[PDB]
């Protein structure tokens, strides 16, 4: 920012090593409007083909939102893999490097100078 | 490249022929790089004419650089201040209508002042800042 | 960056052998199995230390023995011999192939007056061992030292701290 | 040396019989000796406009399959290889897709002449 | 990099330039494209020869035979420009402007 | 003088170069590529590349045959042009041989050319290494791994040559 | 053309690309190219019209020249190195050469004049197929060699696209040439950001893609190549054009439409890289896109306009082709925006 | 690779050839295989970063004798000074290198 990082195996959707983190949660509302667009797409199906939108038939519809929702759920688990590997390399890097992110003293409100504009 | 990096080396104010000279020389070799493409993709009918299409490009865009290079280096040394957004601002109807006369119409060239005016005062204040136009990927 | 330690001349100055190609093509399989023990121990130099400059003497024993192969072979069987590598001298690509009748007459000669066998067909091919007491170049390549590993990937992965953290996706 | 020597005599030898062909024979020639030959009467203007053959389809396929011949020519040094199970698969997968295009180019008109 | 190199270098420049300057002919054109295929087959062949990268010396064939692949399709490809359009200067098939 | 063909060998590349490359006459052009690739050959076979060498030699002489026998198919000139004709092709023409004798000029003269990249004139003689090759040519070796080393080679050059023929065959087919 | 070879001649298409996306060896590289350029030629002059072939030729002249120049740069590169790996070129003139030996195969800056009317004389099918297909090779050797790019050239060639492709889309009426331009205009904004962080230029090509194949399969659905033929379609047709409105407005940029997606990720990539100027300037220069876009939404459906009389029998057909993904593509070309951290998972 | 199939489905495709120190036909090395051999080595798995700035010797005497730059432009200055020095003639080739 990833694909160059050591042990990244290629064309390997989810790491064995993914497992450990917490499986996208069925009610995930980034899940649930994956679905709505199974939805819509449904819809859009009848309009251009001719057919009764949305009383049309629900097994061309069913299907849309079904598949969506399926392949919706592992981009979900890919997507907080990356980003957990974002943070993972994040705290290690920190800790590995620590002099050049040193720690911050205390220096309260009470002995800054800042000014004050006045606003008139 | 190098002619470019000239302006810089010779101190704004200063050597108000050689910036004239030095942007004259950036406006020329600009124009040939207009005239070639436009001899190319526009169909010449003659060597006759082909030069002299290059000869107009050519005479406005040394011209153009030239009228700035005075008025850049006359304003830093009339105010005798080198940073100065206004000391490239006044290159606006300079060139404007320089190249609105080397085609002579007002419409053109009355129009003209403010879109390089700015353009002048803007690449003056990337001059005075740390501005950068093709950053090197920092990350 | 540097200096280059070519050795003294003199060095470079050890008995130079003095025979045709086709004398040594007539040679050949009885000099291989007779003077294989300096060969070997030349070349081992030669692929171990990667360096010449460093197993001139190596080549050195290769000379002396491979005179004394010679010596040897004028003082028993030189006119058979000498009758041998002129048939090979001939052929414009020096083939064994045309001269089986004068082979005949030299292989027996060392055979029964230098105690020689023709060593069998690969038997000059075979992969040899020998026991060299110089040590191994530890580093034939003179490598510099190997750049350090990058920090190592490990530690245990939990759910990324307030999800994508990219603008409004609180999740 | 040896080849280039070889290659200026043959030329030089060539040009010589050139020039005593063209200088010897002394020349009582006109406008009318030197007219194009097309057996007697006069040509009706030919002979560089457009004379548009038909097998330029094999043609061009003579052009791919010269290039067939040139990836399959170093075989000779291709036998002389330790895995000749991957040499001879590969050997005969060349001769097949030379035999293909060829089929194929020969089921579809191809190798007819048009008309 | 002896003066071999500045030869087929400035050679493919040339090469280029000559592609580059369509001036009557699409057949001339083709033949400053397979021109190119010159240099490049000579400049490889030279490289990997001199390197003795000997298993690299089948590049400079596997070149050749994408080479003349090409060198076929453009040729087809001015057969039906020539054949529908009576000739092969590249001037007369400017009916895709608009 | 025999000092070094390689120069000289090349020079006329360029110079059979120059010729093609200046648009004359479809079949003139044909001849300007054949010495350039003649001697190309050449230049190929003194580096050591034996096979290559007259291997570019064979296919090329095939590939230009067949350029120039389409040319007088159906794309010649009911006027041909020539090396001399069109004050354009002259121009294109004497252009490009002033041109390699203004840099072969400025080659050898210094012999510290820096024009793109660096050129130095010391004899091309010089980048040789010493060296046996046991019983076995180096190129031909070389080139005959292509069916025990380069079999993925194979399959994509084949596979793409008969699609070659598949193309030219559709293409030229119309209607 | 068979039914049969035309397969064939597509599986070698997708082949020659899917050899430029796995192999390492700079040659294998260039060999992808030239079957994808070998077996694409024919598929433009699939119908034989006469604008065909001279659009098929321009389409050779201009890749070759591309193919060759990428040749010569990795011969280059191979002098200079010895290597045939893709990591990066150690001869700044290997990769000031490849740049554009790239850019003629993308067509973003002067190099960019085939485009337009290839896309024009071909076929509308093949049209859909040259767009976006045979941008994803290009591409991928870019975002491989990513490393060692020169960024004032690279930018400049980008800058130089959205520019000239807004402003020639300004003035075009048959709609292959509007998409040519915008393809052009979408073109530098892939490539503008492709120095800094290459997962964003992966994110933009999957919207380009997608945009440009909904746009396109709505014409074939049409079955209209200029304004005015397009025009009727709203007597016949009233939802088909009423959904290329939305893409229209998609591929503008105008957010929350998924066409914002890239305009609105790859701007902030940039300024984190100090980049303040040039970010500005193509969300400026992207407006003229925009315009014709409009003018063609103004022209199909938002203002209904003259039909003609031989539409009757034409209301009493329906379509018989079946165009799948349609009704999904428009979904991912109108709505992702709220799953917008999902670019993650291309890096 | 963009994208890796060879890493993946375990197989070699061009991975033999993209390197002079590979498996050449009957072990025949390269020129320059020891000094790449030195470079692979030492820059392996360190990164393209990490490499251009550590690995840089190793690269330059392998870059050197893949064209011999500096070591020509030492024969090169060896044989213009000898020539002019001839030429004017404070010194001649001694007789070894003659015949
Ligand atoms: C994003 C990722 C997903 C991508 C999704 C792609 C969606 C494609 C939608 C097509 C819907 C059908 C419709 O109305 O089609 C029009 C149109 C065909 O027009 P048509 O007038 O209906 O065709 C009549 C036939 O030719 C009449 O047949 P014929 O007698 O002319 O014979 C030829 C016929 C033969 O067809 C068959 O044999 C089957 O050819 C075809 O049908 C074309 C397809 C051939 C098979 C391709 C298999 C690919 C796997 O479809 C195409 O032109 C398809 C082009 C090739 C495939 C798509 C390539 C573009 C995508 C590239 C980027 C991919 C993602 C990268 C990241
Ligand atoms: C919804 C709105 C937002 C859309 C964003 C894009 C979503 C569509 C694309 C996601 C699926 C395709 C990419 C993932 C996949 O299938 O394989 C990933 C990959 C495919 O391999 P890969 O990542 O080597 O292939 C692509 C190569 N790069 C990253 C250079 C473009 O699977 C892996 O195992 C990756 C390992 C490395 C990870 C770092
Ligand atoms: C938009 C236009 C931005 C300003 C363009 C340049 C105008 C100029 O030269 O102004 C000089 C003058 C001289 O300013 P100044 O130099 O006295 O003070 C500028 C501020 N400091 C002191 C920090 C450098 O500046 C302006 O006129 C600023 C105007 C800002 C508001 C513009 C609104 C336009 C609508
Ligand atoms: C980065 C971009 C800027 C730098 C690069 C471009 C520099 C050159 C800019 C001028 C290009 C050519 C302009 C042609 C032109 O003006 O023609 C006469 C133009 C066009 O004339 P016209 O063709 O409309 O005249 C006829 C008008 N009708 C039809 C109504 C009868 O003149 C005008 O528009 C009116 C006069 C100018 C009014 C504005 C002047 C002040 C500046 C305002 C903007 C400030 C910011
Ligand atoms: C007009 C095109 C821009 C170049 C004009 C020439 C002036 C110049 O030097 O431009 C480069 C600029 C400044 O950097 P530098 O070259 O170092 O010179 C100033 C002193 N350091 O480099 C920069 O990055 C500074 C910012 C350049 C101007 C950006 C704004 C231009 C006007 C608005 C957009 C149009
Ligand atoms: C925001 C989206 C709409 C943007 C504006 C679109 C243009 C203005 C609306 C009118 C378009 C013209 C028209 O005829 O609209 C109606 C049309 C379907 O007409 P009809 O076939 O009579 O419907 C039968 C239904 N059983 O149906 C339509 O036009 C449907 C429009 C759908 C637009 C895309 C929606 C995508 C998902 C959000």
């Amino acid at each position: 920012m990833m694909s160059g990082r050591p042990g990244r195996v290629p064309l390997q959707f989810l790491p064995n090593e993914a497992r450990s983190l917490p499986p996208p949660k069925l009610t995930d509302p980034r899940l649930v409007y994956m679905g709505f667009l199974g939805y819509c797409s449904g819809l859009i199906d009848n309009a251009i083909r001719r057919r009764p939108v949305v009383s049309a038939g629900l097994h061309r519809q069913l299907l849309y939102v079904t598949s969506f929702v399926f392949f919706g759920y592992y981009l979900l688990k890919r997507q907080d893999y990356m980003y957990a590997l974002r943070d993972h390399d994040m705290f290690a890097y920190v800790k590995s490097h620590p002099e050049d992110f040193p720690e911050k003293d205390k220096k309260t409100y009470g002995e800054i100078l800042e000014e004050f504009h006045p606003v008139r | 490249k190098t002619l470019l990096h000239k302006y810089s080396d010779i101190p704004e104010g200063t050597e108000c022929h050689r910036k004239a000279y030095a942007s004259t020389s950036i406006g020329g070799a600009t124009g040939l790089i207009v005239s070639a493409y436009s001899i190319a993709l526009k169909p010449p009918a003659s060597f006759l004419e082909g030069v002299a299409r290059t000869g107009r490009y050519t005479f406005t865009s040394a011209a153009i650089g030239a009228i700035f290079g005075l008025t850049s280096c006359i304003s830093a040394q009339v105010r005798e201040k080198p940073d100065d957004p206004l000391n490239y601002f006044i290159g606006g109807c300079a060139g404007g209508l320089t190249l609105g006369a080397r085609t002579r119409s007002y419409g053109i060239g009355a129009a003209a002042c403010a879109y390089m005016g700015l353009t002048a005062a803007l690449v003056k204040m990337g001059q005075l800042e740390g501005w950068q136009v093709f950053a090197e990927p920092k990350v | 960056p540097g200096i280059v330690e070519l050795p003294t001349l003199e060095d470079l100055k050890v008995q130079e052998v003095k025979v045709s190609s086709s004398v040594l093509k007539a040679a050949a399989h009885h000099y291989g199995a007779q003077c294989d023990k300096p060969n070997k121990e030349f070349m081992l130099c030669r692929w171990e230390e990667k360096d010449p400059r460093r197993c001139l003497e190596e080549g050195k024993l290769v000379n002396q023995c491979a005179l004394d192969f010679f010596r040897q072979i004028k003082r028993h069987c030189a006119e058979p011999f000498t009758e041998y590598w002129t048939c090979i001298d001939y052929s414009g690509l020096q083939l064994f192939r045309h001269c089986r009748k004068q082979q005949a007459k030299f292989d027996e000669c060392v055979l029964d007056k230098l105690g020689w066998v023709r060593p069998d067909l690969g038997e000059l091919s075979k992969v040899t061992k020998v026991k060299t007491d110089r040590p191994l170049p530890e580093n034939p390549y003179h490598s510099r030292a190997r750049p350090e590993p990058n920090p190592e990937a490990e530690g245990d992965l939990k759910p990324a701290k307030h999800g994508s953290r990219l603008f409004f996706w609180t999740m | 040396m040896n080849i280039m020597l070889t290659l200026l005599t043959n030329v030089t030898l060539a040009s010589l019989l050139v020039l005593i062909a063209f200088w010897l024979p002394q020349l009582n020639a006109y406008s009318e000796k030197t007219s194009p030959y097309e057996c007697g009467f006069d040509p009706m203007g030919s002979a560089r406009l457009p004379f548009s053959m038909k097998f330029f389809l094999v043609a061009i396929t003579f052009l791919l399959f010269d290039l067939e011949i040139a990836l399959l020519l170093p075989l000779p040094w291709a036998s002389q290889t330790n895995n000749l199970k991957t040499m001879l698969t590969m050997a005969l997968f060349l001769l097949i897709l030379l035999a293909a295009s060829l089929a194929y180019e020969w089921t579809q008109k191809g190798l007819e002449w048009a008309e | 990099m002896p003066l071999v190199y500045m030869n087929i270098i400035m050679a493919f420049a040339i090469a280029l330039a000559g592609l580059l300057m369509y001036r009557s002919h699409l057949m001339s054109s083709l033949l400053c494209l397979e021109g190119m295929m010159l240099s490049l087959f000579i400049m490889s062949t030279l490289i990997i020869l001199n390197t003795h990268f000997t298993l690299a010396n089948m590049m400079p064939i596997i070149l050749l035979v994408f080479a003349a692949c090409e060198a076929a399709l453009g040729l087809s490809l001015l057969v039906m420009v020539s054949n529908t359009y009576g000739t092969d200067y590249v001037q007369n098939l400017n009916l895709l402007q608009c | 003088m025999t000092m070094y063909i390689a120069f000289i060998l090349s020079t006329i590349f360029v110079i059979g170069f120059v010729g093609f490359s200046s648009k004359p006459s479809p079949i003139y052009g044909g001849l300007g590529l054949i010495v350039s690739g003649g001697v190309g050959c050449g230049i190929v076979l003194n580096f050591g590349g034996s096979f290559l060498g007259l291997m570019v030699f064979l296919i090329y002489l095939g590939g230009m045959l067949v350029v120039f026998g389409y040319t007088t198919a159906m794309a010649t000139e009911m006027y041909p042009e020539v090396w001399v004709s069109n004050k354009t092709v002259f121009g294109a023409f004497v252009s490009g041989l002033m041109m390699e004798f203004c840099m072969v000029y400025y080659a050898l003269k210094e012999e510290e050319v820096e024009i793109i990249f660096k050129f130095n004139g010391l004899g091309d003689w010089v980048i040789y290494d010493t060296g046996d090759s046991g019983f076995f040519s180096e190129e031909a070796m070389g080139i005959a791994a292509l069916y025990s080393y380069g079999t993925w080679l194979v399959i994509v050059t084949g596979w793409s040559l008969l699609i070659g023929v598949v193309v030219i065959m559709e293409i030229t087919r119309g209607n | 053309m068979n039914p049969i070879i035309y397969t064939t001649l597509i599986m070698t298409v997708m082949s020659g690309t899917m050899l430029v996306m796995i192999s390492s060896h700079w040659l294998l590289i260039w060999i992808g190219f030239e079957m994808n350029l070998l077996a694409m030629i024919p598929v433009l002059m699939k119908n034989f019209n006469p604008r065909a072939t001279e659009a098929a030729t321009k389409y050779f002249l201009t890749q070759a020249t591309a193919s060759m120049m990428l040749m010569m740069a990795i011969i280059i590169n191979l002098l200079y190195s010895g290597q045939w790996t893709i990591t990066k070129m150690f001869n700044p003139v290997a990769m000031t050469m490849m740049t554009m030996a790239l850019a003629m195969k993308l067509g973003l800056s002067p190099f960019h004049f085939w485009v337009p009317e290839v896309t024009q004389g071909i076929s509308l099918q093949a049209g859909l197929l040259l767009l976006t297909w045979q941008k994803l090779a290009p591409l991928s050797v870019l975002c491989q060699i990513s490393q060692s790019i020169n960024p004032n050239l690279m930018l400049t060639m980008a800058m130089l696209s959205i520019l000239i492709g807004g402003w020639g889309g300004l003035n075009q009426t048959q709609l292959r040439k509007i998409m040519a331009y915008s393809s052009i205009a979408h073109m530098g904004w892939m490539t503008a950001v492709l120095p800094y962080n290459t997962t964003m230029t992966i994110l933009n090509l999957l919207i380009y893609i997608t945009m440009t194949l909904a746009m396109f399969m709505l014409l074939i659905h049409s079955s209209a190549t200029t304004t005015l033929s397009l025009s009727h379609t709203w007597n016949k047709m009233p939802v088909i054009t009423s959904l290329m409105m939305v893409t229209l407005l998609s591929m503008g940029g105008l957010p929350p439409l998924s066409g914002f997606m890239p305009k609105w990720m790859i701007i902030q990539e940039m300024t984190k890289n100090e980049s303040i100027i040039m970010p500005t300037l193509m969300a400026m220069t992207a407006l003229l896109n925009l315009y014709f876009y409009m003018r063609l939404a103004y022209s199909s459906s938002l203002t209904m306009f003259p039909s003609t009389n031989n539409m009757k029998m034409k209301w009493q057909f329906e379509h018989t082709k079946q165009m799948k993904l349609l009704p999904t593509m428009i979904v991912l070309s109108t709505l992702v925006l709220p799953m917008t951290p999902a670019l993650s998972s291309l890096n | 690779p963009f994208f890796d199939v060879q890493k993946r489905l375990g197989l070699d495709l061009d991975r033999w050839m993209t390197i002079q120190s590979a498996e050449q036909p009957h072990k025949i090395p390269g020129r320059c295989h020891a000094f790449e051999k030195e470079w692979i080595e030492c820059a392996h798995g360190i990164g393209g970063i990490r490499a251009e700035k550590e690995c840089k010797i190793e690269f330059d005497d392998f870059v050197e004798c893949l064209l011999r730059q500096k070591t020509m432009k030492r024969l090169s200055a060896i044989k213009r000074q000898r020539d002019k020095l001839i030429k004017e003639g404070k010194y001649t080739p001694p007789p070894h290198h003659l015949g």
